[PDB]
């Protein structure tokens, strides 16, 4: 339903730490629902049902 | 969630009667289904599958 | 439960290994066995006797 | 995972119908009319073996 | 559109024929799938000795 947030994931979990005012340049974003819906529709549509 | 009862047999179930564990079932959760399908799909080698097909 | 990645990957790799470039081999198998079996079945009465 | 599977195993410009579309098309064309022949062959093989 | 496509496929699935096909396939090798592979290996050895 929603409730977006941001998570900070560090595999090492130790060592040097960020200082105030710095920036994190590496990030990721989840796959959107719209492209997944389009891909599912196309993948199901290309199948020949009479052949099935 | 809700309980569904399917009556069977002729003997009357007395008050405070207990159905055996062998006559009752638990649901297959929707989150269980999502977990199973996602964990199974994570390990797929999609290139190998497409090449085999 | 039938989509376990281990079995799917093993079957996929095995099919790739077995049936890659084997179309001509299987065609030869089918042609030769068709001819041999037709010749053998033309002697059905002889085999029965 | 849904996006990954739909992109990897879905249609491509090289393969417009996708892997599953191509396999169902080939199995439907490759066995059109051979159901009775295959059934007879399997019954005969099972009996003889 | 997605529901229409899934319905179009589902009308073609025809579950009775699928059920009988899958039942036959599962009964074909229900307890012997290792046996068939071992037999293929044995036949490979036999052909290597006979050819």
């Amino acid at each position: 339903v929603g409730e977006q947030f941001i998570d900070l994931t560090s595999d090492s979990g130790g060592g040097a730490y960020f200082q105030p005012g710095d920036t994190i340049t590496k990030a990721t974003v989840p796959a959107e629902v719209g492209p997944a819906l389009d891909a599912a529709e196309k993948g199901l549509a290309v199948l020949p049902k009479e052949k099935i | 969630k809700n309980i569904e009862i399917e009556p069977r047999g002729s003997e009357t179930l007395k008050p405070r009667g207990v159905l055996p564990v062998g006559q009752t079932s638990a649901p297959y959760q929707i989150y269980d289904a999502f977990l199973d399908v996602t964990r199974n799909a994570a390990g797929w080698d999609t290139q190998a599958v497409r090449q085999s097909l | 439960r039938s989509l376990e990645p281990e079995k799917v990957n093993t079957i996929a790799t095995s099919l790739i290994t077995i049936f890659q470039g084997q179309g001509g081999t299987i065609n030869d198998i089918l042609d030769q066995t068709a001819q041999l079996t037709a010749s053998l079945a033309d002697r059905d009465q002889a085999i029965g006797e | 995972q849904v996006t990954r599977l739909l992109a990897d195993l879905g249609p491509t410009p090289e393969q417009p119908k996708g892997p599953f579309g191509d396999i169902i098309e080939s199995f439907a064309d490759g066995f059109a009319g051979k159901g009775e022949q295959l059934n007879r062959t399997l019954r005969g093989l099972s009996d003889a073996l | 559109t997605l529901f229409e496509t899934i319905t179009a496929i589902s009308e073609q699935v025809d579950p009775i024929k699928l059920n009988e096909t899958l039942t036959a396939a599962a009964q074909a090798l229900d307890g012997l799938g290792d046996k068939f592979g071992r037999s293929i290996v044995d036949g490979n050895a036999i052909l290597a000795d006979v050819n």
